[PDB]
């Protein structure tokens, strides 16, 4: 499997958390994560 | 009644699908049988018998294969195989200028045969007129009647092709004996006769005779001195490919490779396959392959009195024979100059859309065979003119025996070249090239090498 | 034995069927008119 | 297209003449022939290639140019029972019909008498025309071939011209009818039509139409075609390229030359395959007498067997596959020092190998 | 569901501009990436270009090793793609440039970069020039003219007419653009 | 070109003749013949098809 | 009977398609018959049944054709063989392919019954009219000349837009037989034959000019005179 569901939860979780609190980027998360999490989206 | 077993089904079809002769091979209960079915003493059957043997037809598949539960259809004239007439008409070719058929148009080979079409006619036409009446007109002649070119009937061999047109002389003579064929067209037509049980008068008989599923083909029995034989299964082209690479390196100086022009027709029983295997076609394809490279010493000298033949006998599955070199061995009928194949070595690859031609990289050569057919091309390769690298030459390279210019702008010559092996062939070259003696017309060449030359040289536009 | 007497003489008629037509569009004797 | 039964057709090359022979006065259904017989041309020039005098079974003979009435549905014209009807070589719907049963002789099967139930086809023996595409040619006023019959059937080399506002049916009506003035010629002729080509590959469209529509109707055969303007620049192309000079050599004689290969190589020439795709724009199939296979475009092919044998005959994945396509092509490039222009292709194969 | 054929198109713009093999120029975003990485993952042809820039999340400053028929499956994979002709120099400049952008923070001004990380030894102008022109000299000439000679000039007017005719709808400043953009890529590869 | 015009075969032939055995015919003067035989040439198969036509046109 | 078979529909639409797939197919042709009874009760399946092998002289039949004809012959199908579509119930209707024989029988049709042609997607039918409709893609309006319309499940209404004015600094020359319409609008009536042979006008506005004398209206038949005057007047 291409997809490591493990990770890619892990940073859909990240992400989604800190845009479930705040409206901005707080610039630790990177493009990629954005990837990651949609990703990981598309797949679950 | 006579009666017979599935086990000796298959020397019914063998005796009655084929056009054999070598019946001696025949057991005496098949024999018996067979030769009242063929002789049509079929009051002296079991009928239960016949409709076993339809259900075996039916069962190993066999192409065309129309028919009922009735006994009418070995007892009368009756609609036996079934297919559409579809002709790509090329006006600009003299075919044999038959009576014309609408493309799709439906066609039945019935199991009347006739030696003189003229003389059925009569009959026949009283039978078409039944079924149409009228003030129809029709085109009409010695061999039949048509409608419209989409019903009526015909009279011709026991073999045809009703998709393709008739061209060139026959590599086959078996009219000398052979009957015409009664074939119908339209569903009318095939309808009535199957309703009807059609049956001419009688005078089977030496004017006319019935052969049920009789395909005709010119069997007969290989009568080989097998020195040796195995066995093989694939669909993979390479694998026969180096089958044949493997006999031609050893030591064999060329191979009889043989495909079986029926092995498409239905899902043969391996035990009917087994049978055939002791017999051949003479209009089955054969294939004289050699390899382009002959070497010249002795050393690699076989026997010089045992061939190999490589019979594809089935779809899937060949048999690979070792037979004593007897002029008494039967072959299928090639034509007279058969052109012989060349096996494709690494070397080369052949060109894309010719059966003659092929290239060289390191070398960079572009050569077609003055006679010859290539064989074993796994691998085609597009013409295109970087391919024709220019040479360059201070002074123009010399060249000798016979030149022809291709382009005169591009320096583009064709020069005669035999391979050492004594392998005619020419070599298109383009470059700063001068011929020693005159240089000759494209036309002197063969229709073969024009061909393959058009092919490669006129772009596809 | 019914022979195609119809393709026969048509065509023994096409062999000569131009020249009668030449006759037919030839010259006329006199004008009566 | 519906047609009435009461219209009889008979087509026939002979019709390029009036066959004043064949015309019969019609019974009404009194059984009373009508001595009063109306001839209908495409043309007013025509009129003057009918001889009333050639009419003794009538008693009165008019002629007239047949012209579309648009009051009346072809599909059930008026009737005149007071004259037998006769046309010739119509080229617009039959919107009168005589006593008994309107007569029709045409050298033209338009779609109009095609449906037409009662169709009589003349036979003859094929005998072509040459056609000489060239720029001490003869011309020839071909809405009037008759009044040039006597060249026709004389010369050789003859100028096809038409009058600036001839209409298109009247166009194809004049070549059918020149091309049949040929098929009666001992001698071929070769002739050049002035006309744009586009005008006259749709002629010839039109008129292999109409010989399908014969041949339907059961005419025979004839080797006598036509080729279309593409596919003789193809083979003037290739006859230039084999050094052939075109006045020298004639297509059907060009063709012919690779009959020597069709047969004992068991391979469609090449000039036969662009033919019949340049016929496709506007697959091939042949075999010999009591041959067991068919020679195609495709190679070998059992007789009545598809063009194609099943998808899973063959399995070429040993090579069929990019791996071995890379492969070989990169070692081609290598060998050969190329760069581009290289293209290799897996050989499939049909039924047999 | 996907719209996979605007997914294809957005990711194959995207390959294109990453991947220099248009001078085109547009405006790019996360959503396009997103689109891209979306169509590698959905489509079964091109899972090894999907896998090799997943891989860009990590570290990224690694070479990935395949085996031949991989780095073949590759090439056909990304050639098809963009209908090319390609190298893979240009799979790892695409992998360079792929790896830089996921590595990046979002931002709301594009990151205008230059080419970097592509094929370790770093080597100055002057070293490749002594290097090179050694080769060169050692390379003999394959071919070349004699000394005066003419240039062919043309002379037919109505055929430079027609040429004239055939070229005025062209803008001049697209033409400088594409060009002069051309010849930058093409050296910026070189150098990397 | 007047004995092209005009059809004078034979002077025309004698013409292309004279030529063919008159200076450096082979050089440039044999291709300079053939392009005004070939100019004049297709201005007349241009014209007389269409003349003939028109003579023969009702 | 060559072969039958039977539908169930209220939708003309369906009875539509099923018309134009076997004028397509290769009929050149069709019978379209209605039985001029079926209004008259509840008829009960077996008494539909058992009138089925019978027929009306005065039903209704309708010749229908397709507009378009095929020029070769590739197209055409069996040469003794007629299609029927019978509307023998309310709702029920019968296919039938059946031998060409004279013998067959057939409601009687007018003397010189016009032929009905199927209309194709190419035009619409103009309301209020059997015999006229227009080309959006040719900006055409068009009156058979002696044939009904058939099959037109749309229609649009007439409009002075339709008919665009032609510009031509050169008047258009015309050929054949013109009439005028509205002079002070260049509207004019063109005969105009199909290729195919089939007779109808051409309604034109526009600079155009004719190369023969123009000719009356009356000339025309009553048929398109109708039509015409349909088109023509205002419904005030």
């Amino acid at each position: 499997e291409l997809i490591n569901m493990r990770r890619y939860r892990n940073a859909a979780r990240k992400l989604i958390h800190h845009y479930s609190l705040n409206s901005t980027s707080s610039t630790e998360y990177k493009i990629s994560d954005v990837v990651m999490t949609m990703i990981f989206l598309l797949r679950s | 009644l006579l009666t017979l077993e599935r086990d000796h089904f298959k020397y019914l079809f063998l005796t009655s699908y084929f056009d054999l002769k070598d019946n001696e091979h025949v057991p005496s209960e098949p024999m018996a049988f067979i030769r009242n079915y063929l002789n049509c003493t079929f009051d002296l059957l079991d009928d239960a018998v016949l409709m076993n043997y339809f259900n075996y037809l039916q069962s190993m598949q066999l192409k065309h294969l129309v028919g009922s539960t009735s006994t009418n259809i070995f007892k009368f004239v009756k609609p036996q195989f079934r297919f559409v007439c579809d002709r790509t008409t090329v006006d600009i070719l003299e075919f044999d200028t038959r009576m014309y058929i609408k493309p799709g148009t439906p066609v039945y080979a019935t199991n009347l045969f006739t030696s003189n079409p003229r003389k059925m006619m009569a009959f026949l036409y009283a039978e078409f007129g039944k079924v149409f009446k009228n003030k129809i007109f029709v085109n009409i002649n010695n061999y039949g009647c048509v409608l419209a070119g989409s019903a009526g009937f015909l009279f011709d061999d026991a073999y045809v092709d009703w998709n393709g047109v008739r061209m060139c002389a026959a590599p086959r003579l078996d009219n000398n004996m052979h009957p015409f064929r009664l074939y119908l067209l339209g569903e009318d037509m095939a309808k009535h006769f199957v309703d009807n049980n059609i049956l001419p008068p009688h005078p089977n008989n030496s004017m006319f005779m019935l052969k049920n599923f009789y395909k005709g083909l010119p069997l007969f029995k290989s009568k080989y001195t097998v020195v040796n034989s195995t066995k093989i299964v694939t669909r993979k082209p390479n694998d026969i490919f180096n089958e044949i690479d493997k006999e031609l390196n050893g030591n064999c100086p060329f191979i009889k490779f043989i495909q079986r022009d029926y092995i498409f027709d239905a899902q043969f029983p391996p035990d009917l396959l087994d049978l055939l295997n002791e017999y051949m076609t003479k209009s089955s394809i054969m294939k004289i392959i050699t390899k382009f490279v002959i070497e010249e010493n002795p050393a690699m000298s076989g026997e010089m009195s045992r061939e190999i033949i490589l019979d594809r006998y089935s779809v899937d599955n060949y048999r690979k024979l070792y037979i004593k070199m007897e002029i008494t061995n039967q072959f299928p009928v090639m034509y007279d100059h058969e052109s012989s194949y060349i096996f494709v070595s690494k070397d080369f690859l052949q060109l894309k859309g010719t059966m003659n031609a092929f290239y060289a990289p390191k070398q960079r050569i572009l050569s077609i065979l003055a006679v010859n057919r290539l064989f074993g091309a796994t691998e085609t390769i597009d013409f295109h003119p970087n391919l024709l690298v220019y040479r360059q030459s201070s002074p123009p390279v010399r060249l000798t025996g016979d030149v022809y210019v291709v382009d005169k702008n591009e320096k583009v010559f064709l020069v005669k070249h035999v391979f050492s092996n004594t392998v005619p062939a020419y070599l298109l070259i383009r470059g700063d090239y001068e011929s020693s003696s005159d240089l000759k017309s494209l036309r002197d060449l063969n229709p073969w090498v024009q061909n393959t030359l058009l092919k490669l040289l006129i772009p596809d536009s | 034995v019914d022979y195609e007497k119809e393709s026969k003489r048509r065509k023994l008629e096409d062999e000569d069927f131009l020249k009668l037509k030449a006759l037919e569009f030839s010259k006329d004797i006199v004008n009566e008119k | 297209m519906e047609c009435p039964f009461q219209i009889q057709v008979c087509i026939s090359d002979r019709f390029f003449a009036f066959p004043h022979n064949l015309v019969e006065p019609q019974s009404d259904v009194g059984n009373k022939l009508i001595e009063n017989l109306i001839v209908y041309v495409p043309t007013d020039d025509d009129r003057l290639y009918i001889d009333k005098k050639q009419f003794p079974k009538f008693n009165s003979v008019l002629v007239y140019r047949h012209e579309h009435d648009v009051n009346i549905d072809s599909r059930s014209p008026k009737k005149t029972a007071s004259a037998t009807i006769v046309y010739w070589n119509p080229l617009v719907p039959i919107t009168e019909i005589g006593a008994g049963e309107t007569r029709v002789f045409s050298v033209l099967l338009t779609n109009n008498l095609f449906y037409c139930n009662t169709m009589i086809v003349h036979h003859e023996n094929p005998k072509c025309p040459i056609e000489f595409t060239y720029p001490n040619l003869r011309p020839i006023a071909c809405e009037i071939p008759l009044s040039h019959f006597k060249e026709l059937v004389e010369s050789n080399d003859f100028l096809l011209c038409f009058n600036l506002e001839t209409s298109t049916m009247v166009k194809i009506l004049s070549l059918k009818r020149i091309f049949c003035i040929f098929q009666y010629r001992k001698q071929p002729a070769r002739y050049v039509i002035n006309l744009p080509h586009e005008e006259i590959d749709n002629l010839y469209n039109k008129l292999n139409w109409e010989r399908t529509r014969r041949l339907m109707k059961g005419d025979v055969p004839s080797n006598c075609a036509t080729v279309n303007r593409s596919s003789l620049k193809y083979i003037k192309q290739a006859q230039s390229l084999l050094g052939i000079p075109d006045y020298s050599q004639t297509v059907v004689d060009f063709v012919k030359m690779f009959q020597k290969i069709i047969f004992p190589y068991q391979l469609v020439p090449n000039v036969i395959i662009k033919l019949n795709n340049f016929d496709q724009m506007v697959k091939i199939r042949l075999f010999c007498k009591n041959d067991s296979i068919a020679i195609s475009s495709s190679g070998i092919v059992p007789i009545n067997m598809p063009d194609f044998s099943p998808p899973n005959t063959f399995d070429y994945s040993d090579y069929a596959n990019r791996t071995n396509i890379n492969f070989v092509t990169q070692r081609v490039l290598t060998d050969g020092g190329f760069s581009s222009g290289i293209t290799v292709t897996p050989v499939k194969y049909n039924y047999y190998l | 569901l996907i719209n996979m054929r605007r997914y294809r198109n957005a990711a194959r713009k995207l390959i294109h501009h990453y991947s220099l093999n248009s001078t085109s120029s547009t405006e790019y975003k996360i959503s396009d990436v997103v689109m891209t990485m979306i169509f590698l993952l959905r489509s079964e042809k091109y899972h090894s270009l999907f896998k090799l820039l997943e891989t860009t999340f990590d570290d990224y400053t690694c070479r990935p090793q395949m085996t031949q028929v991989q780095t073949d499956t590759l090439l056909d994979a990304v050639r098809s793609l963009l209908e090319m002709t390609i190298d893979l120099t240009t799979v790892d400049i695409m992998r360079s440039s792929f790896a830089r952008c996921f590595n990046s923070p979002i931002m709301r001004y594009a990151k205008i970069v230059l080419l970097q990380n592509v094929a370790d030894k770093r080597t100055t102008l002057e070293e490749l020039l002594i290097e090179r022109g050694e080769k060169i000299q050692m390379l003999q000439p394959q071919q070349y003219i004699n000394s005066g000679t003419e240039i062919p000039f043309c002379d037919d007017a109505e055929f430079l007419n027609r040429l004239l005719k055939h070229i005025d709808p062209y803008p001049l400043s697209r033409m400088y653009y594409n060009a002069a953009n051309t010849m930058f890529y093409t050296t910026m590869e070189n150098y990397a | 070109i007047f004995h092209l015009i005009y059809n004078n075969e034979n002077a025309v032939n004698t013409i292309c003749d004279n030529l063919k055995y008159t200076e450096g015919f082979t050089s440039n003067t044999q291709r300079v013949i053939h392009s005004v035989y070939a100019t004049t040439k297709s201005i007349l198969d241009t014209t007389n098809p269409n003349t003939f036509c028109s003579r023969v046109s009702r």
